[PDB]
This record gives structure tokens, sequence and C-alpha cells, in this order.
RNA sequence: AGCUCAUUAAUACGCUCAGAAUCUAUUUGGCGGGGAUAGCAGCAGCAACUCUGGUGCUAAUACAUGCUGUUUCUCCAGAUGUGAAUUAUGGAGGAAAAGUUGACCUCGAGGCACGCCAUUCGACUGAGUGACCUAUCAGCUUGUACUUAGGGUCUUUACCUAGGUAGGCUAUCACGGGUAACGGGCGGUUACCGUCGGACUGCCGGAGAAGGCGCCUGAGAGA
């Protein structure tokens, strides 16, 4: 449903004399089922619009859902340092965009891979969520 | 010369013509 | 903020070429080419440091300029001009022909060769596409754009060339069982068998053996598939890539 | 006493090409001497050979040095440079007086 | 290229990736297709300069002319290629000149253009991450954080202008302050662990030309 001042469409697409498109992103991710039967845009989905997925691939919990089609991870690194022997715990938060083909609560591990800049923060965007129940502040490395 | 020189300079052009043509009938077979 | 820039300095030139820390701080800096700048051999440094025939850089600009020597068919009066893997070198007065070709340690050497043979030259495929009216092309480590080229020419494919017309005769293909010298990294100027492809998700490697048998691996991007099983379509130098080892 | 020593034919500026290592006891050979006995070695004659930059070791008698020798007069016109053709027998004045083209139209 | 370290506490530098979001003179390989001035000649003006006025001509691989592609929009298909593109390319339509039209040197050979794609030297945009003190610096942030549409750019982005939400960072030290702080390869000291120094460092990358600020020419400059 297209609610603001510009008429929503979906590009590549022409109404002719509905249709939706959908893509392969590839990498070993299956594309999830909920895309293919929903009323959605989004320009910048990966499967929907038309951003492609390209270079590195994290994992973290997710802290924020605030914004609009838009999380906050934080990825969570141990830091050797040479002195002491020792490691510290660290992290870094890294937001992302969502499709709303996705369903994502607070608090549970998802995947992100980068693309081109879609704001000054965003890099970021979701390809694979694992659902989580129930919270954060937990410490999970992968 | 002059007019030599440009007839020569136009033959070139045809003899590149004719042998992209080749270069193409040539692996159409195979293509 | 860096520009394109001229003067290469010694240490800053590259560890193949075996200059000296003294004679000077600058060296040659390669022209733009086929070759990249660190792959490469200049033909001013060729005749200086490895045939010993001019002893000055002011006398090797001049048989240069003479125009006795010919790079791969054609003369090249400009010298500093970069030659790098399988070129040919024929020479005027005293005549000789060269392939300029990898050492077993990653080093360049250079090698007298029968005529009948140093006609041709082999071409990696780094990069296939389609372009003007459907047509298949190649670009290969020289950079040169083959184009009509047939089918069952996929990248890391070599290609037989023959110099006198500009053809593709033979075309070997990528496999497992297949003759490769590794051209960049650690193993850079190593033979090898291909025994396992690795294929890689994203961004592969490939698994190689010696006739003494050793085993070491390498990106897929370094090796140039040299020939098909054991024999090579090509003169190999003394020891063949193996590299000595107590 | 003249060793000849890792020579090879530089067929481009049609030279055969070489360093030369004698060997003198009791200290004493004349450049001049050297193109002697060399020319003799090589059928050459004095004028054909080029000898230069050859040095003495530290205390015993001995000299080496570099030298090459081509058919003909046709390498050493055009081949050699010439601050060697002065010695053997063949000023800021432009950065002054020349950026005065300049200066003046 | 050379010089210097005053800014800069991470945006720079290093080290990993990335261009499917880009530009690129020169080389290299493919594919292509007549009139008007400069010296020279002459008349003058200034205390002065590597400033010039004005008339009298003539040059061209300079400039303009001239015997299917480029750019952009719409639609139908979407490769033998990729981890992945409704991408590359093909066909059917319209437009536009921003245009490929060897109008060329030296004695059958050498050389020089023009355009497009690649290539080469690079450039430029983005990500992850590493490290000097300070709590007598605990809260900071209004284009500040997301979203949709546009302008602008070589491209991507609050880079900038709109409409709609009210977000972001922080005790794992935010924000603020200090530096007798250019970063790095490294150098001095040592049994090991460390520790001090790093303008230079016989190299690499950044910044600056008395202090800001602005701009032309060009492939590339805020020279």
């Amino acid at each position: 449903v297209q609610t603001e001042r510009a008429f929503q469409k979906q590009p590549q697409l022409f109404l002719a004399s509905k249709q939706r498109y959908v893509k392969s992103i590839g990498l070993k991710i299956e594309t999830p089922k909920t895309a293919e039967e929903r009323e959605y845009i989004d320009a910048k989905c990966p499967f929907t619009g038309t951003v492609s997925i390209r270079g590195r691939v994290l994992r973290g919990v997710v802290v924020s859902t605030k914004m609009r089609r838009t999380i906050i991870i934080r990825r969570d690194y141990l830091q050797w340092i040479r002195k002491y022997k020792r490691f510290e715990k660290r992290h870094t938060k890294i937001p992302a965009h969502i499709s709303p083909a996705f369903l994502v609560k607070e608090g549970d591990l998802v995947t992100v891979a980068e693309c081109r800049p879609l704001s000054k923060t965003v890099h970021f965007n979701v390809i694979h969520v694992k659902p989580a129940a129930v919270d954060k502040r937990q410490f999970r490395v992968f | 010369r002059r007019v030599a020189r440009k007839n020569r300079m136009l033959k070139e052009r045809k003899e590149k013509r004719e042998a992209t043509k080749k270069k193409a009938e040539q692996y159409q077979a195979l293509l | 903020p860096r520009c394109q820039r001229f003067h290469l300095k010694r240490l800053t030139a590259p560890h193949h070429w075996l200059l000296a820390k003294s004679a000077g701080k600058f060296a040659s800096h390669p022209s733009t080419g086929p070759h990249k700048l660190r792959e490469c051999l200049p033909i001013n440094i060729f005749l200086r440091d490895r045939l010993k025939y001019a002893l000055t850089a002011k006398e090797a600009v001049a048989i240069v300029k003479r125009r006795l020597v010919k790079v791969d068919g054609k003369v090249r009066t400009n010298y500093r001009y970069p030659t790098g893997l399988m070129d040919v070198i024929g020479l005027g007065k005293s005549n000789e022909l060269f392939r300029i070709i990898y050492d077993c340690k990653g080093r360049f050497c250079v090698h007298h060769i029968e005529a009948k043979e140093a006609s041709f030259k082999l071409l990696r495929v780094n990069q296939f596409k389609i372009g003007a009216k459907g047509i298949p092309h190649v670009v290969t480590h020289d950079g040169r754009t083959i184009s009509y080229v047939d089918p069952s020419v996929r990248v890391h494919d070599a290609l037989k060339f023959n110099i006198k017309t500009g053809e593709v005769e033979s075309v070997i293909k990528f496999k497992v069982g297949d003759v490769a010298m590794v051209t960049a990294g650690g193993n850079v100027g190593r033979v090898g068998t291909i025994q396992k492809i690795e294929k890689q998700m994203a961004s592969d490697i490939v698994h190689l053996k010696d006739t003494s048998g050793a085993v070491f691996a390498t990106r897929i991007m370094n090796v140039f598939v040299i020939g098909e099983n054991e024999h090579p379509l090509i003169s190999l130098p003394a020891r063949e890539g193996v590299r000595p080892s107590i | 006493s003249v060793h000849i020593r890792k020579y090879i034919v530089n067929k481009l500026l049609d030279r055969k090409q070489f360093v030369i290592d004698m060997q003198h006891l009791g200290a004493k050979p004349t450049r001049d001497e050297i193109k002697d006995e060399v020319a003799s070695r090589l059928k050459a004659n004095k004028d054909l050979v080029v000898i230069f930059g050859l040095e003495t070791k530290f205390g015993g008698g001995h000299t080496t040095g570099f030298g090459f020798v081509y058919d003909s007069l046709d390498a050493l016109k055009k081949t050699e440079p010439k601050h060697r053709l002065i010695k053997a027998g063949l000023r800021r004045m432009r950065k002054n007086a020349r950026r005065q083209k300049v200066k003046v139209w």
C-alpha cells in the first residue's frame, strides 16, 4: 500500500494491457516464501528491490527495532592484547536495513551482508534471520 | 602520390573488412 | 593527492629484477603497456642486466632505437616497454630468439630457443564477455582482445597463438590432470600437475604436484595452464620449476 | 702475462667484449703495451681496441680492467661516449646567456 | 621530482576486502569510419615590467567544413557468463545533435590522426579493524538517526532541498579537554616479557607553500 505523496511502484515492471519481481541473491540463502505473496515494495530490499549483495558477511544479535525498515546489530568480538596474554570483550553497533519479508523481534541473532550506502550509517542488509525467545545483553561470539 | 595514398588507405580498410567477415564465417561452422 | 608518477626509485622497484641497492637511486620506470608494473620486465633492463650487451644505460637506449630488437613480431622503438611471461624477443644482428619465463625461485631468466617453436606463444583467458552482435570475446594476460573466439573457451583456459596471423590454434582446457606454472605469490615460478580444484564460495584454490613429489596450493588466478598432461607446449628452463630442498 | 676472461660476442654493436686479468710481479703494464699484447692475441690492430677502467690491487703486482674489440672503425665513432674519444685521440653559458631569450623577446 | 611537519587523536596512516555505484591523457590489442591569425615589416606611448596598442601580409597533423554508430527514453525477450543482476547482448519503436566522415608529413616501406571497447599507470567513492594521556571531562546529539521523492556528483550517501516518523552514540568510557602528536616501515635499550623514541629515518602514504578564501586551463590542480 502507498501512503505518501509519490506513487510507490515496483520498478522494472510494466502493467501493459498482480505481478511481482523476485530475485535469487545466492551465496547459499533460501529466498524466503513471504516475499512472493505480500504487498510491500521497497527498492532497498535485496529480494524485491534493486540492491545487489556483495562482500563481507556478518552475524550478531539485534538491539533496536524502532525505525521504519531498519534495525541495529551488535557484532561481538574478542581482542587479543599482546602484553597481558589475555582477551577482552569488545563490540560494534552496525545499523542494517531490513526487508518487510522478515519478521524480527528484539533480541535475536541475524545475518547481514554489505551493499552500496543506503544512508550515512546504513551500509548493510539483512539476508537471513534466526528467531530467538526469550534476551539481549548476552555476549555471543559468531 | 596523394591519390595513391588515399586509394591505398581505403583498400586496406577494405582488406580489413573482408578478413573480418572471414573471422565470422570461418568460426560460424563451429559457432 | 597522488597522481600517476614518473620517477621509480630502487628499493621500491620489484624484487624480480635483481637490482643493485647501490648504482644510483632511480630505476627505469616501465612505460604503460600490456603487462602490469609488478609482473613485467622492461627492455631497458633486459639488455643491461641479463645478456649484458649494453654496459651503460645510454648504450641500451642506442640499440633499441637502431631497430635491431623486436618484441613479439613488432619492432618497438619506444624502449622501457613492459615484457613479461611468454613474450617472444627476436633480435636483429647476431640474431637470437628468446622467450621470457620464470625461474624456480620467482626470478626472470632468458632462454635461447629453436625458431620453429619460437613462432607461437601462450595466452591465458582472464575475462570472458559478450559484445557487438552477440559475439563472445576474450581478454588475455597481455590484453589482446581475441574476438570471434570459438566455443570451449572459458576462463583460465590457455590459447596457442600463431603471431604471424592473429589466430588461436589450440585451446588447453582447465581441468584436473593438467600441467600449470604458477605466476604469482609465494609459489611463483613452479610447475605442477593439478590434483584438486577447490571451489571457493564467493571469492578458489588449486592443489599442485612436482615431479619430485612435493605438494602446494595457490589462488586460482596465479596458475597458467601450460600444457595437457605432463608434457607441456614449451621449452622449460634448467630444473623445470622443481626448486631445490635440503 | 695477459689473461682474457668472461668473454662474449656482442653482435648488436658488433664487438667482442671481455675483462682483462694481467698479473705482474715486481710491481712495474703500460696501456700502449697492453694494446700490443692484446692485438696480437685477437688479430685486431691497436686502434680497434678500447681498454678502459683498469685497477691495481692493494699492494701486490696485479691489475685487472675492462676492454672490448670490434670490427672496423664504425663502432667507436657512434657507439662510444665522447669522454673516451678526447682522452684517446679523436660551461653554464647556456644557463645564463640562454635565459635572456625569455627575458628579452 | 625536491623541501618542510605547522595543522590532524582518526575522516589521516596500516592491514584486509569492494566496485553489481565510478572516471582515466599516454602506451598496448581489438573493432571502426576555403578565411584568419602568430612571428616578420612599420608608426607611436610609461618614472617602470618577461605589459602592449594599431595596421600590412602568409602558415598547418592548430581551427571550421564532410562523400552506420554515440547519448537518452519506452516496450518485448534476458546468455554458452556469475555466489548473485529484467546484467552483457538481441529485437521493435521514437528523438538528438553533444557526431566515427585519414580533405596530413618524409624517401614499395616507416610515421600520424579521428571514434568506441578493453588494457596499463593510477585516481576517486565505501566497509571492517588497530593504536598517546585525561572522570577536578557523565551524559552527548537537531541534518543529529531512519524512511519516501528530488537536485547535485565521476558515481553512492544529509553531500543538499523537500514531505513522513523520532530516532542515533554512551560505564566494553560516549561527549568534552590536553598534547613540548604528522602516521607507517622501523631506530635505541634488553636474558625472556617489555619499555622509550620515531622532524629526518637515504623508503611508503598524507598535508602545506606569509595567513585564509576563490577560480581558469587540463586526463589529472581547489596548482
